[PDB]
């Protein structure tokens, strides 16, 4: 299409509004209730432009931008005097009501409607009468509630519901007194709420974890990171100030996850800050801790290894790409161990080997939206991979979207679409051992044991493909619903299958695969998509090693003197009491790790390592794609006896003064071509990011912003003499504002948006070559593995049905966004929000112990017999008993797993 | 529907058609017919943007058509006498009847059928009575407060 | 704490067979809870919720955009007094002035034995005959300031 806009000529994209298409073009439209992600509801009215029938126009008329197509010969002027001062005039009648607040606001130089207030140019103020207010609701933990400050551009309902399938949040009142928020005080329900503080333009929605330690924008240092707290590796920007990791906030992918986090992600970086955390090295001498510099610690900790016989090294799935690389590079390949389960590791080798063996695309999480019919087998997404729920929902609502275009409806008009598509959507069928989140939008729920869920996949894999194993022993009402599941995938132009290792079975990873090989048989456009347990996951997968039970054997045996534990509790894939003995017999127990675990009590070494504010690294995401993280902060920079280093220094440095009797503070490209050259299947990690030669127009790229402030005064306390500058040899980017943030930089790697006249969140606009889409130059990540071109077989290990036997419990994985992550837990803002442990039980159980709901029972799994309260689950299977994953005393383990003598307490 | 003139089957033509009559809850937006759509949904009564028109997706996303009752009033009477007898009650652009009248401290504050191209004056004068005792006429509004 | 009764539901799911859509019932749902308790109750936009399976964000914005939704409790006879232009032109001031001299309250609140409640209403439909005021289900017409407190003494 073809615009003239201002009497200059534009090629833009027909299908966009004039909002967007103006906005990806560098214009600067004034605009408040348009998101790239929402839609165009034209509510704010303050996009308005002039548009003309033709080239020979004077009058014109004033439009909506956003809800104007750019259709081709489209002759508009923003820069019209008219238009100008209407939009002046609806930023004045929105600045009639707001409150005197800018200063004692969070939002204060994070503000849309500051940015906009600014960018009319309107600053005189001609209203005289009073202003509108309103009380305040308690919204929970995380977000905090200033009503005053809304402008009604309804952004927040608009994503909390028909986007993020929330029901707690809405609209209430009429003409000048609506309201935003839930109907009573109580916390905010959605798992996605949080992204209500980048969605509202205003102060009304705000990070309450933030606002406890609040800084400004520009007082912050930011880092490109990759979230740690699951394993889809959502791109974020970690902002700190004063030495403390202060707030993170979206960093747009728009192959990942584009504008949006999950809560987990958002609020549950606490534990970074914690005060028990490691910051010097700790040695054991009887009873005392003897606190070292690196120098000495090294050589004492290379002078014991090298007294010692067998050396071996458990790493850990939090652990980064780098630092389990070069603990396995001290200890030896043959006594490296991955440090999970065996049956853990089983299913992660398995999920890898189907995603990159089993000839069937791989979607990433922005291109999962765009498929037809999703079946999840046994995975609870929502707690479990939450952002993969939210684009599953959006790949739900994809039909109304085809409803919608069928009837030339443009795909930005989001009222209509949803009026038109008003109940009729993708079909979803989603297995599990309870009810899960996904429910409300699922066309079918299959509540079952993971055995019964895996042979329900394996009756869809039979009925799709006569050449599948089939299923003996299907009810005809359960063989009926897998009929209407059968001409709904069949029926599919993307059908997409969701399995992972959470589910705690083999089998269902076996039936997802069988399934998606059946779809593929057919001639379908079918993905599949494996959801991790932690961030490095499927980095540790790759790497390969032994099991956790092989390291304790080979510690219990003798045959290891000396084991070195990477960024791993060994608590949470193993027995507690296990680990402990073996931990005890050995005579060197070497802990690198960043959090104040159980196992430093026996420890005789603790490495003060770096988390993932503190360091640089690789982690590969569940769909295979390596990413780089960057540091936030030298943590020496403010606390100069701290010595907390990367854990990939700590382990290089000690390999060099174990060969050389010379430490080795390496450098990341270094360890980074030593993972290329050493591990083939790892070589796109070189690709994830530049190294730290890398510069734009010979500058490097700067952390923080251009504003930054008190830079001769921070320190002052501590000494008048500004301390150096830390110097970044890792890295492309630098401690400081010296440096190139702009956003037509040829970068990928981009620390945070800000652009003149756009402080707020919609910089990423600027930053970005179409609005909505991918970062300009390229989105960050590479995927380590292409689509192989012949598939695996189809897997004829069909399981039996689920047997509830007398005596023993099937352990039926209830997993929670906020307390199945082992960091997140350590976060002190999740305690408030994370749920009593609850064991779950059936009715008819219950009643057969004669145990009411509320009441205490005590249970010994490896002779530990604690004790839990009963919440009664109507919809799990009889002969099974519900446990809360990775809570206190519940190792994620347990998944699958038997349990003895269930008795009251 | 006693009679068989509403239901299914209707005179025997096979047509079916169920009325409903839904009371609204006070609210003078809802007389927008988007708004009184989205207020038949039960939702709040925010009008819709249009394209796409009611016609095209209305009430529940099907074809609806939203018409007064003066309309629906008029309508068998062009179905009954006839479309040419209906052309030729006034001879004015806006063709058949129409209810005018006057209100607010009038003589005669009612209301009236008249055809189109009746002369305010002849409404306030000749059907309301004129203005009442000791009062001079200020102004008017033709169609209410809109 | 809010029980809906049996004839409050089965009017409510009499009124959801009607539509298509069950959210289309909502505003019935609450004039029908109104009707039968004077007002709707917080606990009445939970248990309207859970009856057609729609959010309890959804109905209370339905309770709290319209007007004749009470959601504060009122007293057992509401007085409407008709706020409008024509009704401002044949006089409403004097009448509103009236029933401020005899509640003794000002509009939009209740007596102190919650026997009426004053408010201010939209047009009602009857300017010909203005001013008007509408009690629970009967409207007035040809308004004096002499006919309020013999029309208000019939009203318990
Ligand atoms: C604010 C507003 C209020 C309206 N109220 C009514 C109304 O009460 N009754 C009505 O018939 N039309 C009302 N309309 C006009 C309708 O939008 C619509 O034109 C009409 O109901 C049907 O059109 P018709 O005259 O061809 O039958 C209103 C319009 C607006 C903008
Ligand atoms: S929301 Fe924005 S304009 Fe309003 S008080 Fe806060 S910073 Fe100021
Ligand atoms: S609370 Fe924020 S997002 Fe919601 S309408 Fe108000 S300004 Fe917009
Ligand atoms: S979905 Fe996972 S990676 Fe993304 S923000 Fe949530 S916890 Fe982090
Ligand atoms: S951005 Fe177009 S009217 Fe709000
Ligand atoms: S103006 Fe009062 S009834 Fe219409
Ligand atoms: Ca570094």
């Amino acid at each position: 299409a073809t615009i003239h806009v201002d009497g200059k000529e534009y090629e833009v994209n027909g299908a966009d509004n004039l909002l967007e298409a103006c906005l990806s073009l560098g214009l600067d439209i004034p605009y408040f209730c348009w998101h790239p992600a929402l839609g165009s509801v034209g509510a704010c009215r303050q996009c308005a432009v002039k548009q003309y029938q033709n080239a020979e126009d004077t009058r014109g008329r004033l439009v909506m931008s956003c809800m104007t197509p750019a259709s081709d010969g489209t002759f508009i002027s923003i820069d019209d005097e008219e238009a100008k001062q209407f939009r002046e005039s609806v930023v004045e009648w929105l600045m009639t009501n707001h409150p005197h607040d800018c200063p004692v606001c969070e939002e204060g130089g994070n503000c849309h409607l500051q940015d906009m207030t600014v960018m009319t140019g309107h600053s005189f103020r001609r209203y005289r009468f009073t202003k509108r207010t309103h009380r305040n609701q308690d919204l929970g933990p995380f977000i905090s509630h200033e009503m005053n400050r809304c402008i009604a551009c309804y952004r927040c309902v608009r994503y909390y519901k028909d986007y993020a399938g929330g029901t707690d949040l809405g609209v209430y009142g009429a003409h000048d007194n609506v309201y935003f928020g839930r109907p009573e005080d109580g916390t905010l329900e959605s798992e996605f709420s949080g992204n209500l503080v980048e969605i509202c333009p205003t102060g009304v929605f705000t990070d309450k974890t933030h606002s406890e330690r609040y800084n400004r924008k520009w007082d912050m240092q930011f880092a490109p990171s990759i979230c740690q707290q699951c394993s889809i590796g959502c791109n974020i920007s970690p902002g700190e100030r004063y030495g403390e990791l202060r707030r993170i906030e979206n960093r747009y992918n728009g192959t990942v996850n584009h504008y949006f986090l999950c809560d987990r992600g958002r609020f549950g970086y606490g534990y970074v800050n914690l005060k028990d955390r490691p910051r010097q090295p700790v040695q054991r001498r009887g009873d005392d801790f003897i606190t070292l510099n690196a120098e000495q610690a090294m050589q004492g900790a290379a002078d014991i290894l090298r007294q010692s016989k067998k050396v071996i090294g458990i790493g850990s799935p939090r652990a980064s790409v780098e630092s389990n690389f070069a603990l396995r590079e001290l200890v030896g390949e043959e006594n490296f161990y991955t440090g999970i389960a065996h049956g853990e590791q089983e299913r992660l080798q398995l999920a890898l080997k189907v995603l990159r063996e089993g000839g069937i695309y791989t979607p990433a999480l922005r291109e999962i939206e765009s498929y037809d019919a999703v079946l999840v087998l046994g995975e609870d997404v929502t707690q479990t991979g939450a952002r993969v729920a939210l684009a599953v929902r959006q790949a739900v609502k994809g039909k109304a979207r085809e409803m919608a275009a069928a009837q030339k409806v443009a795909d930005w008009q989001i009222a209509a679409i949803l009026n038109i598509g008003q109940r009729a959507k993708h079909p979803l069928f989603v297995t599990n051992v309870d009810d899960t989140r996904l429910d409300d939008i699922a066309a079918w729920t299959y509540r079952a044991p993971v055995e019964d869920q895996a042979r329900l996949g394996f009756a869809i894999a039979h009925a799709l493909d006569n050449s599948a194993p089939a299923v003996d022993g299907i009810e005809p009402e359960l063989q009926s619903k897998i009929d209407v599941i059968v001409q709904a995938l069949a029926g599919a132009k993307k059908p997409l299958i969701i399995s992972g290792t959470n589910a705690g079975s083999l089998e269902v990873i076996q039936a997802a695969a069988n399934v998606a090989k059946a779809l593929k048989g057919r001639g379908a456009d079918v993905g599949i998509t494996m959801i991790a347990r932690s961030v490095n996951s499927m980095g540790l997968g790759i790497m390969g090693g032994g099991s956790l039970e092989e390291a304790l054997t080979e510690l219990e045996t003798g045959r290891a003197d000396a084991v070195v534990v990477l960024e791993n509790d060994l608590h949470r894939h193993a027995s507690a009491t296990r680990v402990n003995a073996a931990l005890a017999k050995a005579p060197l127990v070497m802990v690198v790790d960043h959090q104040r675990t159980a196992i430093m009590e026996n420890a005789h070494l603790v490495l003060s390592a770096a988390s993932f504010a503190e360091s640089d690294g690789t982690v590969i995401n569940n769909e295979g794609r390596a990413q780089r993280f960057f540091q936030v902060y030298d943590p020496a920079y403010y606390d100069s006896k701290t010595v907390m280093l990367e854990s990939w220094r700590w382990l290089h440095s000690l390999h060099s003064t174990l060969l050389s009797r010379e430490v080795d503070w390496t450098q990341l490209d270094h360890v980074i071509d030593a993972v290329v050259a050493k591990i083939p299947e790892l070589a796109g990690i070189k690709d994830a990011a530049p190294d730290a030669t890398f510069r734009i127009r010979g500058q490097k790229l700067a952390r923080e912003p251009h504003r930054y402030s008190g830079r001769t005064a921070m320190r002052a306390n501590i000494s008048v003499h500004e301390p150096r500058q830390p110097q970044d040899i890792d890295t492309m980017f630098t401690f400081s504002m010296e440096g190139n943030n702009q956003p037509t930089a040829h970068r990928s790697q981009v620390p945070f948006a800000w652009a003149p006249g756009w402080n707020s969140p919609q910089a990423w606009n600027k930053f970005q070559d179409e609005v909505g889409g991918k970062l300009r130059f390229g989105d960050p990540g590479v995927r380590l593995f292409e689509t192989s071109e012949n598939g695996l077989d189809y897997f004829t290990s069909v399981p039996a049905r689920f047997q509830p036997q007398d005596g023993k419990w099937r352990i039926a994985p209830y997993y929670h966004l906020f307390g199945s992550d082992e960091l997140s837990q350590r976060a002190p803002v999740f305690q408030s929000r994370m749920p009593q442990p609850y064991i779950k039980l059936n009715p008819a159980d219950a009643a057969k112990l004669g145990v009411n709901a509320g009441t205490r029972v005590s249970f010994s799994y490896d002779g530990n017999t604690v004790t839990l309260p009963v919440e009664i689950a109507e919809g799990l299977t009889a002969g099974q008993v519900g446990l809360p994953m990775g809570m206190s005393g519940i190792a994620p383990v347990l998944a699958g797993a038997h349990l003895e003598d269930l008795k009251e307490a | 529907t006693e009679a068989g003139l509403l239901g299914k089957n209707i005179m025997g033509t096979g047509f079916d058609f169920e009325l409903f009559v839904h009371t609204g809850a006070g609210r003078y937006i809802c007389g927008e017919e988007t708004a009184l759509i989205n207020s038949l949904e039960g939702r709040r009564a925010n009008p819709r943007s249009k394209p796409p028109f009611p016609a095209t997706s209305g009430a529940w996303g099907k074809p609806t058509c939203v018409n007064n009752v003066e309309t629906l009033c008029n309508v068998p009477a062009i179905l009954a006498n006839g479309v040419e007898w209906y052309q030729n009650i006034s001879k004015s652009k806006d063709a058949g009847t129409k209810l005018m009248g006057f209100s607010g401290r009038v003589k005669n504050p009612g209301l009236w059928e008249l055809p189109f191209g009746t002369t305010a004056r002849e409404i306030l004068e000749d059907y309301a009575g004129g203005m009442r005792d000791g009062l001079k006429f200020k102004a008017w509004q033709p169609g209410g407060a809109g | 704490a809010f029980e809906l009764s049996a004839a409050e539901r089965e009017a409510i799911e009499h009124e959801m067979h009607h539509y298509e859509d069950p959210r289309a019932a909502s505003i019935e749902a609450l004039k029908i809870v109104q009707k039968q308790r004077g007002w709707v109750p917080d606990g009445a936009i939970h248990a309207i919720a859970d009856v057609l399976g729609i959010p309890a964000s959804d109905v209370e914005g339905v309770a709290t955009f319209y007007s004749q939704i009470f959601r504060q409790p009122v007293g057992r006879h509401v007085i409407r007094y008709c706020d409008s232009v024509v009704c401002h032109i044949n006089g409403y001031q004097g009448i509103q002035a009236a029933l401020e001299k005899k509640l003794n309250i000002k509009p939009g609140q209740t007596t102190f034995d919650g026997r009426f409640t004053l408010l201010p209403t939209c047009c009602l439909g009857n300017c010909d005959k203005g001013p008007n005021m509408m009690i629970d289900e009967d409207t007035h017409a040809h308004l004096t300031p002499e006919a309020i407190p013999e029309l208000l003494e019939r009203y318990k």
